[PDB]
């Protein structure tokens, strides 16, 4: 096994060619929280979430390696301010700066995740030799708003989603060879779309949709403001309107 | 995968249900006669 | 996969093409609480909420993207109270403006999922091939009311349900083709709609029965208060009517 | 799929058909509680309560479509209180008004929910063809008093039910055609009445019951109060001895 | 579905024909335990109560409805007080009155059920045709016992039950008519006696019991304490002896 | 299903035709925990109590219906004293008493209730014809003990038990009687003794437990002190000697 | 067996070989949060984590044996202040020196763990003999992100993924030998691959991540910050890509 | 059954051989928290942790018996000090001395357990005679870390492992003898290594790697800092590099 | 049933034999917490226990009947306290001691307890007759260390194991004896060793292990402290050295 | 591996389902006849 990085999908590779703002926007994401309310289902277990609690760090990503958002650690805050008063006990025997102000916020949730949504599964097997291709097709969803915490309105609320594709090509074969013999065997691939990783490129789909949509409405402005012309932001303006 | 050992045969201590298959799977694939 | 938005149904196509109001109504959401008290059964997890636990965070999006009103942060307050606190302890080393008033908000519930309301299905299979159509229609419902905060006054309570239709496909075969001879196949769809789609448009559903039970009540008014001819208003006028 | 209002039954066309009182009445409801203590059986989730946990929510669509009453917002009252706060906070940098004063409120309860009251099913298959009508009919009953908050009293305390009629109509064969050939097939229905629906049916039923029950003790007094000619008020008097 | 009142028993057609008192007396309800601690059996659902837990809400109609007592909301008491501190906000910018000194309350229980307390079934079938009448015989039990809450003594305290009659009719045919023909037929109907109504009776059987009972020891006086005549009150005379 | 009274045990019928005190001794019973810690078995659900949590109820009606002691309400006593409260704000705009001394109580508890003690069962089955006696006899057990709370000292302890009989009576048949025809029928008749009833009548035996054994040591005198003749009080003193 | 180290995958090999800073950094692990909320499947137990909860303790590990950081105890922080407080009772009968600044902390979660990501298997088996290859390859995920405490901002938020490799190679036989005779064996072994070791590997290969991306940003400097040559950090830049 | 001393392992025996330090440190050991996440699977109970919650317990007696450390009670530290608060007591009516300082603490952690890591069996059968070897090898993984407690760092973070050998060999034979005639028998022996013995033993291989890792690095010195010779140390020099 | 004392092991019989200290040492055991964190498989209960969780209370018998410490309670303390503070307000209407000071305590633990550590069985069934010896070796330890409450040090902490024999002898035949007649029989004896007696026994062995381990550390001293003859303490000197 | 000790045979206690393959199986491996 090779430890890489997590493996992005191309909607990461539309969010590190997005153009350069005005200085990046200091941010803050303090629990983009898991109220699917959605277990996994047998045969893994009931307290297993089917979608992880963790969309609060994995935005953090997406704002951080965007080249648009400076974030702020507001998830273990009171982790945060634990540390920050032994600092006022250690000085006290570089002074400490205070925190960013964050200007805008990024509150959010995981809003759905419908299990096998568009499920199914062709079969198919003559004598002896057969193979099935059954897919079971999940969906999460995420929400993502930009609230302005000056005022508390929220700028730019979108709701993506990211189609699981949970295939398995199972080929199994059994079929007698000669009398009294008989050949078997089964190759089988099942390739879930791990939850994670479609939790990051819908939540990567989704800071693309602040940052367009945060455009557009004015909120915020990127350097040199007159292009118009990048495959990132006129693709996520194409898919704009929702199907 | 958090995937124990069981065996396939219930000799063993696999599943004892795939027993009813197994010794008929060599009942039908014997060819094997008297002496 | 392609990781595109939520697939907005119908009724948010009408959502989007509602008339301009008189400025955008400033709106707080704070908890539309999941109080369906409706697990899902069996085979998905008994502690798996049936409906989602974030229609506080849906209907945030179906108020936002309608051009009608300005929705607030009131999900997680306390998350943004606790940004606030950071700005007057990071000033005190631009002022920061206070939350605005949201005069009307919309509380509200998902008061109901009943499983398999109208379910069914039919089934047919002569002599090898065969192929069932089996449907399981649910049905959820949400509650949305425009609340007058200055008065605790219900304006606007109105209650929009849409079946979930679950459908399966599944065509097997079983036949016999010569002498130990079996060819055999089945190719099965399940087309469940996503529960949290059908949160998402009976909302979006709701926030047009919000709007339009809202203007012939005086409670606030449109741009041009003299036409109703849109085919959006005019059509939840006739839904006005429940069967 | 079609998103209509909710299917209200009946009772909520004899409801919006009241007569108007002298100024519709301030009141407030709080918390309808699920206290029925009853889940729903297998193969729905044990966590999965039998009826809905929002007759605190639904209640409140009774009574404001019943043109009678201006409920208040008290179920989400803390929710609201927290957005007072705010504009105490906001115009201190129109006035804040104060909350209607609900001088009768509705309490009230769920009371019960028996699986399976008077269920039962009749079956029948010759050869090859059969079908079954199986109805599992459960029963709801929910309580709504009108409580006079100035004093305490329980004004009109009524108790209706309904009948939740959750029938099965399964059609299926399996017969032989020819030698060596079998046609089979089984066209199934089943219609659940929506316990929602039926918790929002025999609440409607008792705000009809709170309002007649409400005339003939002077508890409050409607617009011309010497017809008592209207097919709601008299029905729901010859519907006031309990069966 | 016709939505009807609460399917009240015989004991119910005593409660309202009891004999007026000189004057209503104020009385409260707190909560009526459910301290069964009984659960629903297999196949519902395990954390299902037996009963309702809602016999404050089904006594409070039994209070009522019996023309005896003003009964008094102190279930939701915490709920009643929320408004009353509403209205110390509004009239502060008709006075308020206050609460109703109840002297007596029917603090209480629902002390117990035994499932399949006397159950049994009686079988026969002959060749083909063939039926069952197979009943569950349960048992609630409730306490109601008036409290004079100036010294809290209690004053009668009554122990009503009732069986619950839960029987099923299957006449279920399996017969075979010609050479390789078959009829077979299931006629199948289990009126299962609501626990609901069966708490509803019990407990209007104990209003009746408590007032009876309320009135040889001299703890209030009904109008024309002369006559002992009724065929409400000598019958729940000659029932006060218990088998 | 006609709604009576408990159907109380022989032990009540001693407990009525009890001699008088001299006046009847001011009680409390606060809380007799259900501390047997166990719960009903399968069929039964898990969290179903095999007694019932009720016994601070139950014994109220055994010490009231004595004709020796005036219960106190203490079960609710939280609930008796926001009554109070109430009254203390209404009169403040009878006097009230306090609540009396009650220099007794009887503090206790369900000591146990183990499954299946002498359970057991006769089965016998000839051609055809066949019948079994299937008697489950379950075991309750309750501690009752007068408390002097001006001193803490426990007065009488005793402890009461009863063998709950549930037996059932299977009477089925599987005979063949022609060729090719078959006569079967099962009369079945179980019949549970009521766990809430014997947990009834073992109460009401110690409250004569109580009283016998309050005779002797002196702790309270009854009226006319010179008989020991009644048989009640013989029968329980030559019952005084545990098997 | 023989209790050796744990055994650290290859990207520890590449931890230790780092080169040295200008000075080990202190830095402060909190908690490094299991939110995946991902309990293990059946045959484990359901209230079993799927991945360890203690990458708070497991990043310590990876930051002191790097080379580069100090870590500073702070998941058992209550448990490390209430020895200080001892020292602070112990010395008034070395003085105690203060705790560390920690000018940045590694906030972070395991972000997520999807059961049978690329999961599958080959099975073969001729006449008796036979083998299967079945692997079940899951994937951990873990954020790690670097925070200046004294200001808030996120520095570098990196994700790493890790597959776990769970292979079973069972090659059973069955296969007659002579006329009633029967020889079978099965040669079984699955190398579940820990996923203990796979969080520590992939949080090992994150803290390279850190320091990669945490040098190109200007955050701290190595000694000798002129080489770029060694075969870490190009190798680590390589993997910068995510696939 | 002979009630000997724990079973200790190999690495007990490198353990009380180590060399004597310039006196032994006062240490502490407050909670070394079971946080494996991970509970025994079926047949064992799904509330039994894999490994026991008593690692802090077992590192106490690691560090007593090592000849180096003096630990001090910080498990019942409140249950300590709830004893020195009665000596305050006690005198006031040998002066009480003051809890030593433990200027270095072991905060640690069970970092994991994998069940079935490297697991797997052969299974050899003939005709009637056979045995397998099914062995299920786990792993425990666990982090001891020094923290100088007046400053908080880390010193020596150590992650030890031990592989759990749970083997079983069962030799069952199932042959026919005579023409009706069979004998059978089958001798298994599974011969769990205790995961307790397997928490003790690697725990015990960490504080030798405490001790050696704290030697280089000049946290603490031994007696005779010039000898390098003992086949404890060394050996443990030799395991520092992990596999 | 003859309810004789606990049947006490032969460490029992080594522990009264002891010789006696100069003077009994106050010692106080608060909570030997079970943190084995293992409850019993299946058939039993997933919430029991696989130990009790009483060794707390059964070690105060291990330190009393060896003549050599005066136990103090602690695990009630504060139900003690309760009892002290009474007697407070009793006299002031003997006067009261104090607590005593129990200058060392015995804190510890149940340190682990894994099922099934050296299971087996060996089988052998011939034509008919049949029998097998299956023994289910579990393994509790627990730990023992007698704290210095003055300085809070941990004197001797020593870690007792022992093996529980739960071993079954069915001898079960099933042989025809004529044609068509069968004789069967099945004698079987499950002697479990009861966990509590294990628990008992190792901890009394620990309780020597305690005084042993106490006496050559200079920790106390016993009378006549010349002899070291007894084949207790020289028995579990040569059970010092742990296998 | 927390494994306990079941049998292969129902004889002695283990699994019952094996016992319809374990008997059947020497039923198939027995060559023995009558003498």
């Amino acid at each position: 096994a090779r430890p890489t990085l997590m493996p992005r999908a191309q909607s990461y590779k539309d969010l590190t060619h997005l153009p350069a703002p005005t200085g990046k926007i200091f941010v803050s994401v303090y629990n983009i929280q898991d109220e699917t309310g959605q277990f996994k289902p047998y045969p893994a277990s009931n307290f297993s979430t089917a979608v992880p609690q963790s969309a609060t760090a994995m935005l953090v990503t997406a704002l951080k390696d965007s080249r648009w958002f400076i974030p702020l650690e507001r998830q273990g805050l009171q982790n945060l301010l634990n540390e920050r008063k032994i600092i006022r006990a250690a000085q006290e025997n570089i002074p400490l700066q205070s925190l960013t102000a964050a200007n805008i916020m990024v509150e959010g949730s995981i809003i759905g995740y419908e299990s096998n949504v568009k499920s199914g599964g062709v079969g198919a097997r003559y004598f002896g030799i057969g193979a099935d291709t059954q897919y079971q097709l999940d969906q999460i969803a995420v929400n993502l708003r930009v609230v302005n915490v000056s005022t508390g309105e929220i700028l730019s609320s979108v709701n993506t989603s990211k189609t699981i594709l949970s295939y398995e090509v199972q080929a199994g074969v059994f079929r007698f060879i000669d009398y009294q013999r008989l050949l078997e065997g089964e190759v089988g691939y099942t390739s879930n779309e791990p939850v994670m990783l479609c939790l990051m490129s819908a939540i990567e789909t989704g800071v693309i949709f602040l940052i367009n949509d945060g455009i557009d409405r004015g909120l915020w402005d990127l350097q040199n403001k007159a292009e118009r012309q990048n495959d990132i932001l006129v693709k996520y303006r194409h898919m704009s309107v929702p199907p | 995968g958090t995937m124990t050992f069981q065996f396939r045969n219930p000799n063993f201590g696999g599943n004892p249900n795939n027993g009813a298959f197994l010794l008929n799977s060599a009942q039908a694939q014997n060819s094997y006669k008297d002496p």
